[PDB]
């Protein structure tokens, strides 16, 4: 207890006092527009927080940034020493033409590079298979050899930059392609700072990209994850995710709770190794959304920190300091953002990018004004970025860490999260487990009731989407630059995967396919190094899927 | 006088499925037999189910920016097998000239993004009543 | 006390532990970007601040909004039962053609009218007057007659919405017309909710609108607040401005407190005239800036609420709570808004808009993208209403009641500008009071001290300006709808003015010019109901202005 | 060889100070001799102080968007004196078209909002020299 029980008490008798004082006569006047207030995600709130409602959390949960719990920040410098990287996604077309935006984005300000791929890469296809009609490098960059990496990747020092792939199921052939390229180039695999999303347990409870059946692919982001912390020192082998599970229509609530239900299954089956959590911990990292309410999205990401710390050393007897120091990198909600009125959209990812920064975000990309549109154009991108750099250079707030440390209600808040987090953590466990309850389509089941809700909520006008449902326009005169799909993409992109099959020793590339099998049927076995291999012989990501499938199948709801 | 039977799509590599599950729960909700075709399937899967489930509409839900390939694909099926009366409605996210590039197909409706669910209810109504 | 003595004594421990050992070795790994910080107002700021750093600051001094020192908020309900009023300034051409802006801005949203005159109104000159020429309607709406404020306020319900008037030096004159405009629309008085600027001291300080030496000037200052008090239940007299005098170059501290500094001049001023503080204080309001700095802003408008409660009790001997409430309008930082790259203003008027809600705002005006180069445009002024509607509505800011109370850092910087801000009104007082200050040149010597710093350190880079001195671009293709100005403004607004005078009992309204003179020759006399005569019988601005002018002569610096 | 002496104006109703004193504080600084003309000042008072004072460069601040009034009446009343040889420049704030108005009129240099002092102390040191 650090609040004096005579002041607490003071606390409570004075506002009790102000609640039929000040407060009855005014509600006379005029009555609050709710009975009860709640935040976005549905947690009652109160008309003021004072001390006595923080009463019951000890100092010690909320502490100092950098230094256990890590409530206040990961780091105990943060942004007065290095400020979040602003990582803008970039993906189109061919490697050559998103190789282009990544330069436009670095020259405009960028600090990391973030990729995104096509739905064939995304799905383990190549650009000429049968499923892949229509769809190359439309939503995202074709990748289907590693001679399409050097294209993307080509005049980037990958030993200077950081380089993250939104990549899945077929993450671990998108990493051996990586460390292909790094050794190829002649950098030192342990100065390589990147990551690869790879987290598949979201895709069954949100994203849905997925190839193989659950077990299989689990073992594939652990392969990840053993090679990784054995082989590349400074790379994020997984950003274990929430924010595809809100964007899929969750609540903050659910997006913490699952994203953690996650990230337990992920420890167990690597330490199930016998690594020791310590060897790999403290290189996990995380992914989750800053979405529209401003306060409990800062209230959820300090709540996260500290039920990750909480879990890494109490139920996974971590004693590295690192494994238990939570690393995010963060995107505003996308699904705020509005077709009507789109410039408005500036206002709303303001606020979305400030919530990061508050919430101690280690990487951030703000979404572009032409969200609910397409792709973004060049324009849009750059107001992203001049929208954190507004952030870091004129607001102050990089200043002072954990500004909001303190403040009643946040803390409350963050607080009212942690318990809820952990009580949700609790019923997964009693429910049989994280896999059991995707299998039984639990999580998901959760996520569509509360999508549902906000859609009710919407059409009602229960929850005022400025735009939508509120101060609606009959805008007559939309102009909008729209980014243009390239209809060569597929011509090109097949060009260069028939030529790189055409080019390769058939024979040796045949072989490797079955060795790969091999080590597949081994589940002790790491499929890292004869993927690395493979790539570099000319495989292709639908050579080395599409043998995988004849020994695992493939997965559907 | 039995209840209006809607197939809700998804074709090609598309894994967005939040507004076609808030779509699918409106029309259930609303006393819809309603039927999903689950992700990843082919124009090919999805004519299919149409016909041989008999249902009265043909939902797509596409975000994927896909729509004026996978169009026409259904078009020239349903004509096939001589199920051109079946009502072919979209919904998702695309440009206003695909909307109308659509609907020049023969997409009887193309409720899009921020469409209240109730829109979505009386539209299917609307259109299987005129027909 | 609240904190217990042996929990400021371990917090104090473990931070002087956590300097050496994580900060230590972090600031080795990656040092700092400064050895110390500071806000842009120029106090210096910890890395962070913890329970400790604001253990000496009583929670009484926190306490509850609407409850004495009101440092939370003036209302106990604040936003969760109304929110700040959308008063969005409009001013150009004659009545007619701001009255179309009005009507423009209550569609978008605005639920207040706020008024910006041109500089021939301002500085007391009618349309026609030689120092006029090319000056009529250009910066604000031309007022010389009671007609022209019919016009302006056209179809307007003025007992149904607010309306404020930014006049000041020939503030009575306007406030003359809008009751004679009241009583001819046969309205009650005292149901006409609005506001005239009035504040003088800071136009000799800052804004430099004057036309009489100080002593008649504040004279006048004082008649409008005596005969609001008695006449106007529902009228706010004044605005006691900080804006202008941070808009000039001051910091906040010196907004703060030089704003303070004329409050008690005001109120020495009226009290002088036997009129007891809980007569016209209630009725007192302020105008302050939401500048830059995200943080210190809020720190300000919460500092500048207890130091108002404060002084209204202690140095008033105020009875009557509503005395000790500080109620304020805001605008967002204009100086901060940029030519280059403009549509990033957004951004910044986002930021500064929360800053001013999170800071218990009563009225907010937020800016135009357009800012640097010419007075709004209709969809510039639809931006920053959209900017307003999004933090009310979607960000959820407006259901918890200063939710920043509590957070160690804004705690401590609340109480570090109360303590500079009475230091600073106490060498006032030593220095011979406001008036003498003002005469010596002493505020405008600090305010254009600050001003030239920051221009060095924008130059420098050492104060970041994106699109001046930071992200730099060469852009070629800048399209940019600008507001015009209508060339028949002067002879459409002439034409009125000559119409009234010609129609007017010229024999009347000279002698009533007459009976003026009178009146102002005795201090203790009010100047009220002989102009709201005068401006009925059909007498200009001008006529008012130049017959006391014969009596009290003319300001110059 | 005696210091430059510049004339800082202020035209009309123009109550806008901030950049004239900053501009004022930067060559006072640098060495020149300033002359500020104070607030509401008529375009007659200015060209005369200018005269009178012997100034090298008349610079006039500009915030209120009169420029295109007040420029062509200071060269008619310098035209008048004897007086086109000095050197007029202006600052402020105004659109591009407006600063290419007055350039055309006579003005020899605009610089506007966000120039830098050291930018402003080297124009004129430029101007000067030129002469
Ligand atoms: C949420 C979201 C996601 C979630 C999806 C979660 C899920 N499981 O559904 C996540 C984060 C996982 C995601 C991933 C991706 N996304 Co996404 N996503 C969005 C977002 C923000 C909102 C869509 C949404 O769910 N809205 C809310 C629901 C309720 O509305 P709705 O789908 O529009 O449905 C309504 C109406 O359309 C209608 N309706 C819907 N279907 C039907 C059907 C019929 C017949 C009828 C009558 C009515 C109807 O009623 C509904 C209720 O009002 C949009 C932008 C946008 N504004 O659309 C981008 C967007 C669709 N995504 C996009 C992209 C590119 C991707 C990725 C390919 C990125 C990548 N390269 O990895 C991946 C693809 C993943 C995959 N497996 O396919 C692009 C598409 C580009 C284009 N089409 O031009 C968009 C536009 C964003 C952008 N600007 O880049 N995304
Ligand atoms: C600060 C400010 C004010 C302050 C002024 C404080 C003061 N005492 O100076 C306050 C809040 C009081 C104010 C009031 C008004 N303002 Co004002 N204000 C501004 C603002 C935000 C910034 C100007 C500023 O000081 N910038 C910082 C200084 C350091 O820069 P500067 O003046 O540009 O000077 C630099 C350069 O120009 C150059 N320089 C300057 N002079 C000279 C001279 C020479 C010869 C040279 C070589 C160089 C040089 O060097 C300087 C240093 O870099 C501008 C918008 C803008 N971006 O300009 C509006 C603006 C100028 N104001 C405007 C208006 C309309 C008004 C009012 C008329 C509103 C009203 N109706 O009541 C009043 C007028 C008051 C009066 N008495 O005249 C408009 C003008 C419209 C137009 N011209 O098209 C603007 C553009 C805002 C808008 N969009 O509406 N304002
Ligand atoms: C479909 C939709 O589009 C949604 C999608 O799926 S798009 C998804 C896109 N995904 C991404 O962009 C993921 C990005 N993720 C990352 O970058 C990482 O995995 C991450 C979360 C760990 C953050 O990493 P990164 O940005 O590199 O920041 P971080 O690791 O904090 O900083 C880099 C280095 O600076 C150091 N650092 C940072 N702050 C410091 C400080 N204050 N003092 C001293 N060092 C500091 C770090 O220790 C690190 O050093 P190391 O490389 O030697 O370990
Ligand atoms: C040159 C540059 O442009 C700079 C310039 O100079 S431009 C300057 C432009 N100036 C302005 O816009 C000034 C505007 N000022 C004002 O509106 C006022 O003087 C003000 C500061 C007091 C704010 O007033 P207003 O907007 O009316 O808000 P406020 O008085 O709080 O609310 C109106 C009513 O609702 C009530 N209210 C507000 N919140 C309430 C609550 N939470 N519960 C119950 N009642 C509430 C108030 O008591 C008030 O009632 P009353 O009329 O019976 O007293
Ligand atoms: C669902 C998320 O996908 C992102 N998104 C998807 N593909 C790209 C791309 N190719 N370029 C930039 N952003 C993209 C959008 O920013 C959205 O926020
Ligand atoms: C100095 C402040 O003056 C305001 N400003 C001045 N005149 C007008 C007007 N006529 N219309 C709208 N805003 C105006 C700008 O918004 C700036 O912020």
């Amino acid at each position: 207890t650090w609040l004096e029980p005579q002041i607490k008490s003071q606390l409570q008798s004075e506002r009790k006092d102000w609640e039929a004082n000040e407060v009855g006569a005014f509600l006379k006047k005029a009555p609050e527009r709710k009975e009860q207030f709640h935040t976005i995600g549905d947690f009652p709130v109160q008309r003021t927080y004072t001390a006595a409602d923080i009463a019951d959390t000890p100092l010690e949960d909320i502490g100092l940034p950098g230094r256990y719990p890590f409530t206040r920040g990961p780091y105990p410098t943060m942004y007065r020493s290095r400020t979040w990287t602003m990582r803008q996604i970039a993906g189109f077309g061919t490697g050559e033409d998103t190789n282009k935006r990544f330069k436009y984005l670095i020259a405009q300000g960028q600090t990391g590079i973030s990729t995104d791929f096509d739905m064939p890469t995304l799905m383990g296809y190549d650009s000429d298979h049968p499923m892949s009609d229509g769809e190359v490098g439309r939503e995202g960059v074709a990748i289907d050899t590693l001679a399409d990496m050097e294209a993307l990747l080509a005049d980037i020092d990958l030993e200077k930059i950081s380089v993250s792939f939104t990549i899945n199921p077929s993450a671990w052939i998108l990493l051996a392609m990586y460390v292909a390229l790094g050794e190829k180039r002649g950098y030192d695999l342990n100065k390589l700072s990147g990551t690869v999303q790879a987290d598949i347990l979201k895709e069954y409870m949100a994203q849905k990209e997925y190839i193989y059946p659950i077990a299989p692919s689990v073992r594939i982001v652990r392969d990840i994850i053993t090679y990784s912390a054995k082989n590349l020192k400074r790379y994020n082998p997984i950003n274990i995710s929430g924010y595809h599970i809100s964007e899929a229509g969750s609540s903050p609530l659910q997006e913490a709770a699952f994203t953690l239900a996650n990230l337990i299954t992920y420890v167990n089956e690597v330490t199930k190794t016998g690594m020791h959590v310590d060897e790999f911990a403290p290189r996990l990292a995380f992914f989750f959304v800053s979405q529209g309410d401003f306060f409990e999205e800062v209230a959820k990401f300090r709540a996260l920190r500290r039920c990750y710390a909480k879990i890494m050393k109490e139920r996974f007897g971590a004693r590295n300091p690192e494994s238990m120091r939570l690393r995010f990198h963060c995107q505003t909600a996308a699904a705020t953002l509005t077709k009507p009125q789109y410039m408005v959209n500036v206002v709303r990812t303001s606020l979305q990018a400030l919530s990061a920064v508050l919430g101690g975000a280690q990487s951030l990309h703000t979404n572009g004004y032409d969200e609910a549109f397409a792709i973004p154009t060049e324009d849009a991108m750059k107001m992203a970025l001049r929208t954190q750099q507004i952030i870091a250079e004129e607001s102050g707030v990089a200043d002072v860490i954990d500004p909001l440390g303190g403040s009643y209600y946040v803390e409350a808040l963050t607080t009212e999260y942690e318990k809820k987090i952990f009580e949700i953590l609790e019923e997964v466990e009693k429910r049989g487990g994280t896999i059991k309850l995707i299998e039984q389509g639990w999580f998901q089941k959760q996520i569509a009731d509360f999508a549902y809700e906000t859609a009710l909520r919407k059409q009602s006008g229960q929850k005022p989407v400025i735009g939508v449902n509120r101060f609606v326009e009959n805008e007559e005169d939309v102009k909008i630059e729209i980014h243009p799909y390239d209809n060569t993409t597929a011509e090109r992109q097949i060009s260069r995967t028939r030529r790189v099959r055409a080019e390769r020793d058939e024979a040796k590339v045949q072989a490797m396919l079955d060795q790969l099998v091999a080590v597949a049927k081994d589940e002790s076995q790491n499929l890292m190094p004869l993927t690395i291999e493979l790539v570099k012989a000319g495989a292709t990501m639908g050579d080395i899927v599409e043998k995988l499938k004849g020994i695992w199948g493939t997965y559907r709801e | 006088q039995t209840p209006i039977r809607v197939l809700l799509a998804k074709v090609g590599l598309d894994g967005h499925d939040r507004g076609v599950k808030v779509v699918a729960r409106a029309l259930r909700d609303a006393g819809m037999d309603v039927i999903y075709s689950g992700l990843h399937r082919t124009p090919e899967e999805v004519v299919n189910t149409a016909i041989q489930e008999d249902v009265d509409v043909l939902g797509v839900s596409l975000l994927s920016g896909v729509q004026l390939t996978v169009f026409p694909k259904i078009f020239k099926l349903l004509d096939e097998r001589g199920a051109g009366d079946l009502i072919v409605i979209a919904g998702g996210v695309m440009p206003d000239e695909d909307a109308a590039a659509i609907r020049k197909l023969g997409v009887r409706e193309v409720l899009l993004q921020d469409t209240p669910p109730q829109a979505i209810i009386d539209s299917i109504r609307s259109l299987v009543a005129a027909r």
